[PDB]
DNA sequence: GCATGGCGCCCGAACAGGGACTG
DNA sequence: CAGTCCCTGTTCGGGCGCCA
């Protein structure tokens, strides 16, 4: 019974306990739990209750790592609902690509962690439970815990919360000792001689016993092959454990999931991973049991990856006496790529970056929002933002953020070549066009029937309107600058009271998820002087009225 | 010091603040570790647990001159929220007079406030939670023992104390106009500036006698300029100008309704084109300048209401130089203004941006004693990503994001 | 009638806000 | 002036990955 002091909990004002009855078990379960309940009932965790209380919760139990043994559960959804908020304390997970080398290192971890943790005394009631007979044929027997229970929404953080407060004590007396307490997984790392260590390893060991804290001899020691988080940490380099990927003639939507889930996971260290195309595939709506027929583009994709992960590579460490440097490609329409070094190919870390926020953008943009992402991540691993190298142009940049009318930046950077290249694919010009046809554009519908105009008319004498179906004002906005586009020449003066298009062109998209959008970038590309000018709307202004009276029949 | 703290009622059905603490750099991290070690010893704060449901983040900052790093913690939530606390009840009068001293200078007397005990019942709700690199550890949480700083309440419970301490100093120098806003003292004086400065520095000693640590920065009210809207001057108009001309007059139509402009539209009548110049005639000549001189005289109709919220937009120009407007209602503009090119600020328009946020939010206090809303034109995570960086006040502004591109060009610039 | 906390990525629904149009 | 639309951006939930 531990000593440690127990954190108080309250359930939220007007409600009572849980009264959730249990369900039916397997023989197997019902088996292995009542095994468990008893030796959990005489090491003082649980107790056996009276009839007095009115509670209960279904419990039930999982297959743990090697299958020896099982994981009691408890389905305390109910008891959540009901349960205090509280605030995890947890921020994020560590990364071995934030590790510094040391002459020595030992990982440890508690056994059995939650049951040596006192739960909060006038709690224990709600978490009462029941264990049933083989068949269900005789009364079973009534149980609450006295430790914190595996499913309650307060475990992870009360027991997160508890340990620090038990190293504080030894992680002040060592500050030349490293500790990375992730849960009940303790990581200590130190440059001390290869037998001190051991030493330290065993005057910890004996400091969590005083506590309560169990330390079962199965830990890593002095084994180079250490297994931390997931990875495998030896003396110079750092790599994931095996990971296999699901391989199937049929798939169905969570076949996927699974399997996009794990290349991401693989990006943190493979590099060129790419996903877009098999996460197209989840669009709409769809069932996990849904199965769907492998595009064409995505074979591409879960093949290319596949050929990827065939070449195992591994990470190195880090070191605070050199910069650090995070250089990116462009590896598809839309994604990206970057890896973080500290030398020459010496990578540490590398990922994938590819969220198209917004209708329409550029590549310029989607970089600039990728060297936010590494950064903030950066800052995270090392608390510094890294030096960067991106395919781009100091004076391509320079012209944006100047041209651009948001304030926008990007931190110390040095230029690359590796195509391809971002760039900007065109460039509005500041002032009209001197002898060149000039376009007065605009258009309406009637958004009551969907049916719409848009056309033009020019100095010279052009003219047109087209007829439109499923459009609204905005849409024919557009389309008239569409039009106005592909009937002139190499240079154009397109006039707008199209505040909306406007807006979009003046960014120099290149890229949109509108079909038209799409075309009207197409041919801006193909000009080679665009001038577009805005004009009050329902003015009297000179061109526009004309053409207004036109697409408004 | 054994004192009775007045009890902080929270908003009816107020939830108190939950936000969660963002990455922090490691120069950053380790300053705010040392920093609240000693405020744990010196009692200010008190180690607490994850069941206490609440959260505010927190960072810091270092100011010009001292190397000291500042703790800075965003208490803009909980100060929404206990709002009703701070404004009505323990409401603190704004001098209409300072914006009009000579001379204006600002004091960080924050840490007086360290000084006061905090209600027992309202200290959980000022909780924060110091993150730890490369999450080598879990979340260290605290709670404040004290009036803290940051939240609005704090000089809002220390004014009585705060109009003692400034009596003697109020009777020998009744010429003077002091005010606190949070954290800050703003201090205005007619007097000339180098003796100015030393009845700042009497100030500071005559805190002193009580114990509180007061460690281009001068304001002058007087040197701020509303300047307005302008019209081009050209010699030879083309049908564009004459184009962007109306685009404008249009627009800056719906601040004043004088503005006329169908005389300068029959010009354009018929497709013409664009670089088509058109002779100046005089049915526009006159209409023109008499649309000119509207623009000059200020415009009528203006009028500040405590009763609503004030509204801050800015626009990005170029070569450093940005321009902004204060206002309540739409057209209704309190103040225009145009920050520059400072002299001595990197080409970094965030870091720019950050300076005038800044401005902006000092000028506003000064005028209304009330911070000002900010429609900031740049990318949210574009902003969140380096807008601590720079940052040198001590509170922090309410923030919007928008993104307008520029119609009839800057008519503002 | 098959649990909890954390972080990541990806998709979509719900929601909010500004400009243009409508009666 | 107030009520509809359309377009767009931002938030939050659900599912998978990985850890405990
Ligand atoms: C996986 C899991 C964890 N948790 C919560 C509650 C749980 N505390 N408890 N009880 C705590 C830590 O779980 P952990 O998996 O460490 O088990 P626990 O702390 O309960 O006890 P114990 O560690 O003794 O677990 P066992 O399954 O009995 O033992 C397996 C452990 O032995 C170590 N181990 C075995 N063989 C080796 C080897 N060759 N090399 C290195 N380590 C080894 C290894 O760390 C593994 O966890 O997280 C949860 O809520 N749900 C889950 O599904
Ligand atoms: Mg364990
Ligand atoms: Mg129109």
């Amino acid at each position: 019974i531990s000593p440690i002091e127990t954190v108080p909990v309250k359930l939220k004002p007007g409600m009572d306990g849980p009264k959730v009855k249990q369900w039916p078990l397997t023989e197997e379960k019902i088996k292995a739990l009542v095994e468990i309940c008893t030796e959990m009932e005489k090491e003082g965790k649980i107790s056996k209750i009276g009839p007095e209380n009115p509670y209960n919760t279904p419990v039930f139990a999982i297959k743990k790592k090697d299958s020896t043994k099982w994981r009691k559960l408890v389905d305390f959804r109910e008891l959540n609902k009901r349960t205090q908020d509280f605030w995890e304390v947890q921020l994020g997970i560590p990364h071995p690509a934030g590790l510094k080398k040391k002459k020595s290192v030992t990982v440890l971890d508690v056994g059995d962690a939650y049951f040596s943790v006192p739960l909060d005394e006038d709690f224990r009631k709600y978490t009462a439970f029941t264990i049933p007979s083989i068949n269900n044929e005789t009364p079973g027997i009534r149980y609450q815990y006295n430790v914190l229970p595996q499913g309650w929404k307060g475990s992870p953080a009360i027991f997160q919360s508890s340990m620090t407060k038990i190293l504080e004590p030894f992680k002040k007396q060592n500050p030349d000792i490293v500790i990375y307490q992730y849960m009940d997984d303790l990581y200590v790392g130190s440059d001390l001689e290869i037998g001190q260590h051991r030493t330290k390893i065993e005057e910890l060991r004996q400091h969590l016993l005083r506590w309560g804290l169990t330390t079962p001899d199965k830990k890593h020691q002095k084994e180079p092959p250490f297994l931390w988080m997931g990875y495998e940490l030896h003396p110079d380099k750092w790599t994931v454990q095996p990971i296999v990927l699901p391989e199937k003639d049929s798939w169905t939507v969570n076949d996927i999931c699974k399997l996009v889930g794990k290349l991401n996971w693989a990006s943190q260290i493979y590099p060129g991973i790419k996903v877009r195309q098999l996460s197209k595939l989840l669009r709409g709506t769809k069932a996990l049991t849904e199965v769907i027929p492998l595009t064409e583009e995505a074979e591409l994709e879960l093949a290319e990856n596949r050929e990827i992960l065939k070449e195992p590579v591994h990470g190195v460490y880090y070191d605070p006496s050199k910069d650090l440097i995070a250089e990116i490609q462009k590896q598809g329409q839309g994604q990206w790529t970057y890896q973080i070094y500290q030398e020459p190919f010496k990578n540490l870390k590398t990922g994938k970056y590819a969220r198209m926020r917004g209708a329409h953008t550029n590549d310029v943009k989607q970089l600039t929002e990728a060297v936010q992402k590494i950064t903030t991540e950066s800052i995270v691993i090392w608390g510094k933002t890294p030096k960067f190298k991106l395919p781009i142009q100091k004076e391509t940049w320079e012209t944006w953020w100047t041209e651009y009318w948001q304030a926008t930046w990007i931190p110390e950077w040095e230029f690359v070549n590796t195509p391809p290249l971002v760039k900007l694919w065109y460039q509005l010009e500041k002032e009209p066009i001197v002898g060149a046809e000039t376009f007065y554009v605009d258009g309406a519908a009637n958004r009551e029937t969907k049916l719409g105009k848009a056309g033009y008319v020019t100095n010279k004498g052009r003219q047109k309107v087209v007829p439109l179906t499923n459009t609204t004002n905005q849409k024919t906005e557009l389309q008239a600058i569409y039009l106005a586009l592909q009937d002139s020449g190499l240079e154009v003066n397109i006039v707008t009271d199209s505040q909306y298009a406007l807006g979009i062109i003046q960014a120099q998209p290149d890229k949109s998820e509108s079909e038209l959008v799409n075309q009207i970038i197409e041919q801006l590309i193909k000009k080679e002087k665009v001038y577009l000018a805005w004009v009050p709307a329902h003015k009297g202004i000179g061109g526009n009225e004309q053409v207004d009276k036109l697409v408004s029949a | 010091s054994p004192i009775e703290t007045v009890p902080v009622k929270l908003k009816p059905g107020m939830d108190g603040p939950k936000v969660k603490q963002w990455p922090l750099t490691e120069e950053k991290i380790k300053a705010l570790v040392e920093i609240c070690t000693e405020m744990e010893k010196e009692g200010k704060i008190s180690k607490i647990g994850p069941e206490n449901p609440y959260n505010t983040p927190v960072f810091a900052i270092k100011k010009k001159d001292s190397t000291k790093w500042r703790k800075l913690v965003d208490f803009r939530e909980l100060n929404k929220r206990t709002q009703d606390f701070w404004e009505v009840q323990l409401g603190i009068p704004h001098p209409a007079g300072l914006k009009k001293k000579k001379s204006v200078t600002v004091l960080d007397v924050g840490d007086a406030y360290f000084s006061v005990p905090l209600d027992e019942d309202f200290r959980k709700y000022t909780a924060f939670t110091i993150p730890s690199i490369n999450n080598e550890t879990p979340g260290i949480r605290y709670q404040y023992n004290v009036l803290p700083q940051g939240w609005k309440g704090s000089p809002a419970i220390f004014q009585s104390s705060m109009t003692k301490i400034l009596e003697p100093f109020k009777k020998q120098n009744p010429d003077i106009v002091i005010y606190q806003y949070m954290d800050d003292l703003y201090v205005g004086s007619d007097l000339e500036i180098g003796q100015h400065r030393t009845k700042i520095e009497e100030l500071r000693q005559h805190l002193l006698r009580w114990g509180l640590t007061t460690p281009g920065y001068e304001l002058h009210p007087d040197k701020w300029t509303v300047q307005p809207i302008v019209l081009p001057e050209k010699d030879s108009w083309t049908v564009n100008d004459i184009q962007k001309l109306v685009g404008k007059l249009n627009w800056a139509s719906q601040i004043y309704p004088g503005i006329k402009v169908r005389q300068l539209s029959k010009l354009l009548r018929g497709t013409k084109a664009l670089t088509e110049v058109i002779p100046l005639t005089e049915e526009a000549e006159l209409e023109l300048a008499e649309n000119r001189e509207i623009l000059k005289e200020p415009v009528h109709g203006v009028y500040y209401d405590p009763s609503k919220d004030l509204i801050a937009e800015i626009q990005k120009q170029g070569q450093g130089q940005w321009t902004y407007q204060i206002y309540q209602e739409p057209f209704k503009n309190l103040k225009t203004g145009k920050y520059a090119r400072m002299r001595g600020a990197h080409t970094n328009d965030v870091k720019q941006l950050t300076e005038a946020v800044q401005k902006i939010t000092t000028e506003s206090i000064v005028i209304w004693g009330k911070t000002p809303k900010f429609k900031l034109p740049i990318q949210k995570e574009t902003w969140e990503t380096w807008w601590t960086e720079y940052w040198q006040a001590t509170w922090i502004p309410e923030w919007e994001f928008v993104n307008t591109p520029p119609l009839v060009k800057l008519w503002y610039q």
